[PDB]
RNA sequence: AAAAUG
RNA sequence: AGUAAGGUCAGCUAAAUAAGCUAUCGGGCCCAUACCCCGAAAAUGUUGGUUAUACCCUUCCCGUACUACCA
RNA sequence: UCGGAGUACAAAAAACCCUCCGAGUGAUUUUAAUCUAGACAAACCAGUCAAAAUAACCAUAACAUCACUUAUUGAUCCAAAAUUUUGAUCAACGGAACAAGUUACCCUAGGGAUAACAGCGCAAUCCUGUUCUAGAGUUCCUAUCGACAAUAGGGUUUACGACCUCGAUGUUGGAUCAGGACACCCAAAUGGUGCAACCGCUAUUAAAGGUUCGUUUGUUCAACGAUUAAAGUCCUACGUGAUCUGAGUUCAGACCGGAGCAAUCCAGGUCGGUUUCUAUCUAUUAUAAAUUUCUCCCAGUACGAAAGGACAAGAGAAAUGGGACCAACCUCACAAACGCGUCUCAGAGAUAAUUAAUGAUUUAAUCUUAACCUAAUUAACUCAUAAUAAAUCCAGCCCUAGAACAGGGCACA
RNA sequence: GUUUACCAAAAACAUCACCUCUAGCAUUACUAGUAUUAGAGGCAAUGCCUGCCCAGUGACACCAGUUUAACGGCCGCGGUAUUCUGACCGUGCAAAGGUAGCAUAAUCACUUGUUCUCCAAAUAAGGACUUGUAUGAAUGGCCACACGAGGGUUUUACUGUCUCUUACUUCCAAUCAGUGAAAUUAACCUUCCCGUGAAGAGGCGGGAAUAAAAAAAUAAGACGAGAAGACCCUAUGGAGCUUUAAUU
RNA sequence: GAUAGAAAUUUUUAUCCUGACGCUAUAGAGAUAGUACCGUAAGGGAAAGAUGAAAGAAUAAAAUAAAAGUAAAAAAAAGCAAAGAUUACCCCUUCUACCUUUUGCAUAAUGGUUUAACCAGAAAAAAUCUAACAAAGAGAACUUUAGCUAGAUACCCCGAAACCAGACGAGCUACCCAUGAGCAGUUUAAAAGAACCAACUCAUCUAUGUGGCAAAAUAGUGAGAAGACUUGUAGGUAGAGGUGAAAAGCCUAACGAGCCUGGUGAUAGCUGGUUGUCCGAGAAAGAAUUUUAGUUCAACCUUAAAAAUACCCCAAAAACCCUAAAUUCCAAUGUAUUUUUAAGAGAUAGUCUAAAAAGGUACAGCUUUUUAGAAACGGAUACAACCUUGACUAGAGAGUAAAAUCUUAAUACUACCAUAGUAGGCCUAAAAGCAGCCAUCAAUUGAGAAAGCGUUAAAGCUCAACAAAUUCACCAACAUAAUCCCAAAAACUAAUAACAAACUCCUAGCCCAAUACCGGACUAAUCUAUUGAAACAUAGAAGCAAUAAUGUUAAUAUGAGUAACAAGAAGCCUUUCUC
């Protein structure tokens, strides 16, 4: 979203990273519980945590 | 314009293809099969 | 259905057009001809020391003839006939 | 003039 | 991703005579601490080449700030 | 701007916003002249050497030397010099004597020579399969995964290129209609299971048909509520504005925060903001021969220590879709039209994956890119079957037939 | 109340009120007026108020010095109470280091910040927490009555907006009679699929299709018509605006 | 710098001989006329005529019936509309309309409906040719070490936003100044910048309309409606300005600064166009530059002229740690080309293939350097760059060249049996062939302190050992996209076949392609001087040739007889009925 004209209209530049927390073995268990407690608003009912990025114009950024 | 060394086998120019086909190896074939020749 | 990317005979992926038996036979015939050529080009009649200036007066004469022909370039002669023949355009019957 | 606490 | 300024004693400001106030230690003052009065130690984050000196410029790690716009 | 090295391997030259060193000068005395052959290099301007001959010192050298020695430098004009010189990070360095920003209030000449959208090339990125077994999995690589690695394929995202269009290829989401691919969500047939049964996890084949209704956001996405057999991934100018919508983006107005002294600026947000076309051509303008869920038994039967709990077969109910119709209800002040109302919806062959019979190469076995007939078998797809299917009377008048043209009736009465 | 006549009527402008500055005065404005007056301006009634600064640039003063209801700015680094914090302290620069108030706002991004109410569900709305390191006090900050074709959110009532459209009339529409334009047009005897090609073919290639003409509709295409792209770039091409640009 | 540019001093003899190698109604003045018409005004400003001696010869007579557009006479599969042809219109075969711009255009890049009339190269400094005279030339002023004089050879059209000067505009609109006029009803002690709602004034939202009723409208719906309100007449403020409750608004339908005239044929490195035939040769980029959208040189190339060496080039020769393809210089030889002299313009915005490299991703139809090649009318189905091919004309002759279906789609290994020291020795709860370490002996002809499964440890199931035979037995097989698959087909009659060009022979010749630029020979139509007089010749001149500029004017076509427009009824004829 935002003003970019045809560029924003027809360029996929909004990034979203979604991943399950319970089975994420690359994060320590107490850290996983702490994230599940503090960021419960960003976690849906399937346990998948979602983060999104819209600020930068570039998809890689 | 590709490099001298590539990964896609560098499809060859037609005259070089003809040269390779002409210079393909031809094994010597005897007149009679020696398996159950005497 | 089957597309050739880019142009047909330029890109990294080209047409897989193969070599034919006619092409192979033509190449073999040309190779045999060239082999005969290089066989005939093996033994000269005269050697390099025997051919030293064997034909030089003819080359000098040819160059002199070319020089004379080039130096002869010059405008032609203007005669009285060329000027007086234009008067005939009004030749009438009396 | 100055200068706290136990 | 780029550009600008950088990395100082245990803490901050400096300037190349590496100093000035805090902090530390050892004393004195006091009944005991604190204030105060003395003495000492305390480093340019690192590699290289230099100069009469270094506030010269580069390599390796650190925090940083601003920009990333027209579509 | 100038020089050195590689690119540029061996006469010369040779480029990139190619990879590295530097230079915009210091120190010393031998303070290094005049004139003139002949040559190097070079578009030009410039830069380079230099034999002989002359002036002063040995009566035998003078190229000033060193710091990679190569670069250490600037043209006219004009100013200052006074007889002979100098003066510029003119560094944009072949140099205009001295001139900044912003324009979304903008204008003009052009460019697809040059970007944003689309198309196209490549596949860095992305997505797939297979190859390799160390490891997880109580033993056990492959029930389910599988690090370091290999090969090949697809062109959905972004990036890269700048080839078609800038004397116009109208740009997101939705409304309507959807065409297609299978890398399948369901529906169908199977294999393996760490499959006893139900839920499951993977693997193969199958695209005739479907893939919901709402709150918030312009939203694609996303979060949540209720369901479903399912709320699939894509291509289609990431379909479709000469069919539509204008909420956002994308003009002119105006605020807030920041930058700028200002004009102004914003992939930073808020309100408001003209969406034209009378169809010339291509194209097109109705034959059918169904699908899927839910209830009753099957049966608390098989299967199990019990909790749990089937498949198949058969009866029905519905829903969607195709084709139709007003006896009643409802819309209905025309006799008609219409849904919210009513009726109907199908047999055979055929197969892909996968099971077994018989049997040699390979006298055992083995479903057979060995034959013979085989049998259980998905969806499609064709065919039975169903519809039209009696030519030359057509003035006028009606019609449940119709734009016009056509078509059905005009003897009962 | 006024405004972009012809895409924007507004949250923009103006406005009563409050503040500044500039003027001791006569025959055409101001004004036939005389500081309780008249101009050049800012902000907006009213209520609580308007905190610090002349360091810089302006203006008075022709130098010092005064001015912010002038242009405008109102801080770092580090450790500390018992763990989060830091009442406190050390040190440095300043002209002062952002006071009161309000606060996820019309207020960069993180943002759909966290929480409560409303709904079955809310990136919507309202109330609270709050460094907003880019809020902030006459370029004014906070609340309040009345007000507004301004912008958002609810409660019923209402209904074809919608589930899901249907029926009937008028103008349309089709036929007869009369009159009779327009953009556009290289020529067309103007098909479909795949591939190719200046990288999206009716004209090429390989195949399919193919008596010829009307009339009524739908718009997928003719990269359809309309305007020598308004977006982007170039031009030793313009013009508006502002200055700390250069000559004046 | 671009450029500007004298004077001192010299020459100039009265009058007639004057008309036109200027045009004939898209030309020549704008003119039949500054009139109609467009504009408030300044100002802009046209097109329009054709009989004859007689039309006081209109039952009127004679020459063309030749442009585009129609009718006579609509069309019959298929295709840039044509050609080869053919008994025959089609049917058969073959060619991707034309200019411009580009590396490359059928491109879906630009332009054009058609016809007619107009519309675009202009200069003589230096040079070439010809001629007169010549150490001198020229009809006065100067030039001269073969030069002076004379003549012929030469260099376009259209297009801006803009700047300045002077006029004309406040009858629309912005604001004022005089003079007038309006606001009915209702609630209110009120004429309160109050409230409801009329006339009236604005224009919030939506739907039609979008070449429409309208260059801003209609319908529904809205706000104000005793005031900072509307509105009539007259006047003023005029562009470096006016005015503005700032929208950078309005100032006569386009205002970030009006319109007209003049400068003005403004200027454009930018776009478009540039008009007869044939022939010869014929160019893809090194250096500077407010320069890469262009100019100026060099290297190439064109027309002339002088000469003599020019390409291929054997030895020999060209550096020092290693270094390939190969380069420079020269004999000889096979060819005729090369260098200077004097005129010169174009081009300096480029693609692919093969090779050497770099950047990127050992990615591109990618970008940057060096060598070579190409841009067929044949072949690779279509095609720019790949291959064959020293490009003229006629033939209903022939011989050749490159070239036409490219390869495998493949992995069977079966019987026969297994007893003994012994649980070999160590740690471990256990290690019995098998978590681990060391030895790895020895019985039966025949069997490893055990090469794979399995148990907690065993046990148990397989391998190799004998006895029974003895085909061969090492690796090699791998899914996919979207409108509809893509010539059809074919394993054996003899193949170094055959068919196949712009190649080469044959028969005759007028005897070899081309973009920008350059040179030459002819020539269409006019006027003039001489010929000629059923329309030509030699000379001299130009308003000297149009398939193309969103070209101007006039007439025509397609769209199209389409969109679109109107009059209430009957009647005794203008009398009655419906709104
Ligand atoms: N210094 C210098 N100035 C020159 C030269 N040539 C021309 N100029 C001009 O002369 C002027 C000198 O003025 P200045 O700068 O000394 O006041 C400048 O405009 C400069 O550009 C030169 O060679 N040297
Ligand atoms: N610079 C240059 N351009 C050429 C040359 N030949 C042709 N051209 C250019 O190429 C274009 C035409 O292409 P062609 O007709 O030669 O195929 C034109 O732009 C023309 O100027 C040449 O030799 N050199
Ligand atoms: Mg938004
Ligand atoms: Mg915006
Ligand atoms: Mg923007
Ligand atoms: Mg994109
Ligand atoms: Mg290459
Ligand atoms: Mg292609
Ligand atoms: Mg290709
Ligand atoms: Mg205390
Ligand atoms: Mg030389
Ligand atoms: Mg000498
Ligand atoms: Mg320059
Ligand atoms: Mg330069
Ligand atoms: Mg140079
Ligand atoms: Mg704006
Ligand atoms: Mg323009
Ligand atoms: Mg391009
Ligand atoms: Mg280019
Ligand atoms: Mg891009
Ligand atoms: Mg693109
Ligand atoms: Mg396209
Ligand atoms: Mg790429
Ligand atoms: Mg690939
Ligand atoms: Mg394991
Ligand atoms: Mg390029
Ligand atoms: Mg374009
Ligand atoms: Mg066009
Ligand atoms: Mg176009
Ligand atoms: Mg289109
Ligand atoms: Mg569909
Ligand atoms: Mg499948
Ligand atoms: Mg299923
Ligand atoms: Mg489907
Ligand atoms: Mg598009
Ligand atoms: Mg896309
Ligand atoms: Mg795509
Ligand atoms: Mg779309
Ligand atoms: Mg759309
Ligand atoms: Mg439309
Ligand atoms: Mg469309
Ligand atoms: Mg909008
Ligand atoms: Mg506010
Ligand atoms: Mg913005
Ligand atoms: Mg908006
Ligand atoms: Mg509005
Ligand atoms: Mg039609
Ligand atoms: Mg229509
Ligand atoms: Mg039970
Ligand atoms: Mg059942
Ligand atoms: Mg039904
Ligand atoms: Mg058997
Ligand atoms: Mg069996
Ligand atoms: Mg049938
Ligand atoms: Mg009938
Ligand atoms: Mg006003
Ligand atoms: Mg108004
Ligand atoms: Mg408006
Ligand atoms: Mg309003
Ligand atoms: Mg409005
Ligand atoms: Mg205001
Ligand atoms: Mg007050
Ligand atoms: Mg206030
Ligand atoms: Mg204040
Ligand atoms: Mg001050
Ligand atoms: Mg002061
Ligand atoms: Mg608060
Ligand atoms: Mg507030
Ligand atoms: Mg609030
Ligand atoms: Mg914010
Ligand atoms: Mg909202
Ligand atoms: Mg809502
Ligand atoms: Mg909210
Ligand atoms: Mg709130
Ligand atoms: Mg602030
Ligand atoms: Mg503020
Ligand atoms: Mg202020
Ligand atoms: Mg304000
Ligand atoms: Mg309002
Ligand atoms: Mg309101
Ligand atoms: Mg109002
Ligand atoms: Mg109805
Ligand atoms: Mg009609
Ligand atoms: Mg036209
Ligand atoms: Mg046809
Ligand atoms: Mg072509
Ligand atoms: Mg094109
Ligand atoms: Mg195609
Ligand atoms: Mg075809
Ligand atoms: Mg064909
Ligand atoms: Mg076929
Ligand atoms: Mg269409
Ligand atoms: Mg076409
Ligand atoms: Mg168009
Ligand atoms: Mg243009
Ligand atoms: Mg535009
Ligand atoms: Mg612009
Ligand atoms: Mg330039
Ligand atoms: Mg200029
Ligand atoms: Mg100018
Ligand atoms: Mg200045
Ligand atoms: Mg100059
Ligand atoms: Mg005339
Ligand atoms: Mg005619
Ligand atoms: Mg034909
Ligand atoms: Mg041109
Ligand atoms: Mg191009
Ligand atoms: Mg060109
Ligand atoms: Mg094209
Ligand atoms: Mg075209
Ligand atoms: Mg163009
Ligand atoms: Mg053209
Ligand atoms: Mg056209
Ligand atoms: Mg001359
Ligand atoms: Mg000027
Ligand atoms: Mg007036
Ligand atoms: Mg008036
Ligand atoms: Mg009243
Ligand atoms: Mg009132
Ligand atoms: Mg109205
Ligand atoms: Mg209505
Ligand atoms: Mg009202
Ligand atoms: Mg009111
Ligand atoms: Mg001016
Ligand atoms: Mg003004
Ligand atoms: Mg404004
Ligand atoms: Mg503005
Ligand atoms: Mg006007
Ligand atoms: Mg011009
Ligand atoms: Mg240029
Ligand atoms: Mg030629
Ligand atoms: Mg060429
Ligand atoms: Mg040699
Ligand atoms: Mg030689
Ligand atoms: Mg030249
Ligand atoms: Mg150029
Ligand atoms: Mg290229
Ligand atoms: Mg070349
Ligand atoms: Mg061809
Ligand atoms: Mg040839
Ligand atoms: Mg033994
Ligand atoms: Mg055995
Ligand atoms: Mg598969
Ligand atoms: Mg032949
Ligand atoms: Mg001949
Ligand atoms: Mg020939
Ligand atoms: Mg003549
Ligand atoms: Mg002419
Ligand atoms: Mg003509
Ligand atoms: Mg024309
Ligand atoms: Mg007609
Ligand atoms: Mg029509
Ligand atoms: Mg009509
Ligand atoms: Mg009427």
């Amino acid at each position: 979203s935002g003003p970019g004209g045809q560029n924003v209209n027809k360029v996929n530049s909004k990034a979203e990273v979604r991943f399950h927390l319970a089975t994420a073995e690359w994060i320590a268990e107490p850290v996983r519980q702490k994230i599940a407690i503090t960021h419960k608003n960003k976690i849906n009912r399937l346990g998948e945590l979602i983060l999104t990025s819209e600020s930068s114009r570039y998809q890689f950024r | 314009g590709s490099k001298a060394v590539t990964r896609h086998r560098r499809v060859m120019h037609f005259e070089r293809q003809k040269l390779m086909a002409v210079t393909e190896y031809i094994p010597p074939k005897p007149t009679i099969n020696p398996r159950c020749l005497p | 259905r089957n597309r050739i990317p880019g142009r047909q005979w330029i890109g990294k992926h080209r047409r897989p057009r193969p070599v034919s038996a006619q092409a192979k036979q033509n190449m073999i015939r040309r190779l045999e001809t060239e082999a005969e050529n290089q066989y005939w080009l093996s033994r000269p009649f005269l050697t390099a020391e025997q051919e030293r200036g064997h034909a030089a007066v003819r080359r000098a004469a040819a160059f002199q003839a070319l020089k004379a022909a080039q130096a002869a370039r010059f405008p032609a002669h203007r005669r009285l006939e060329e000027q007086l023949g234009h008067l005939l355009v009004t030749r009438k019957w009396s």
